[PDB]
This record gives structure tokens, sequence and C-alpha cells, in this order.
């Protein structure tokens, strides 16, 4: 036995994040911890002049 | 010119305008006119300090 696909409710395959889990599932942790990340680390801090070049190299 | 200049030297006055300084002579009397600039002594500092934006890349 096997799995055929992984579909979700939504029908709309046009947009592959709602219809399939394994596309949304990347992005919910893509966004997430990234969310996560950017608060801990440079919300607080001193906007210095070398702050855009921190921020590149952290993304 | 030369007494001027040593005061100047010597900070005693800040600075004169050597050309305004003109000599009349006439019989006994001699009339001198110059113009200089008096030494002052700093009494009050004012400051204007503006906060502006300024836009950050790469």
């Amino acid at each position: 036995f096997r799995i055929v696909d992984d579909v979700t409710t939504f029908n709309d395959k046009s947009d592959p994040v709602k219809a399939e889990m394994a596309v949304g599932e990347a992005n919910d942790f893509l966004v997430s911890e990234l969310k996560v990340q950017l608060e801990d680390q440079f919300i607080g801090t001193r906007t210095i002049n070398t702050s855009a070049s921190i921020i590149k190299d952290f993304i | 010119q030369s007494y001027l200049g040593r005061k100047k030297r010597d900070n005693e006055i800040q600075d004169f305008p050597a050309e305004d300084v003109q000599v009349i002579v006439e019989g006994n009397e001699a009339r001198i006119s110059m113009t200089v600039y008096p030494i002052r002594s700093f009494k009050k500092i004012s400051v204007s300090l503006v906060y502006k934006q300024q836009t950050l890349q790469a």
C-alpha cells in the first residue's frame, strides 16, 4: 500500500502552498523560524552603521 | 602697521585692516586714523542641534 498524494482539502491547485502539505509545511517552518530568530537577535540592539551589513550576513 | 602687527602676534587684538590705516600731515598736527577689531572673551555659546534621518543599504 502507498499514499497517492498529500493533497489538502483546499482544491485550488493553482496555489501549491495551500494545496500541498509539503510545500506549505516548508513555508510555515521557514517563515516561523525566521520570525523568532530575528526578534531575539536584532530587536533591542543599536542601529549602528554596520547594522544593515550584519543583518544581511545573518540572512 | 608694525605696532598693530605685534599686538596681533601677541593676541592682544583680533585683527586690523592695513588698508584703512590713513595718515594725514599738515603743519604741526599729524592726523591719524585706524581701524582695529578688539579682542573679546567668550561668554555665551549657542548650539543648534538638528536631528535627521539616514537610510542604510547593503
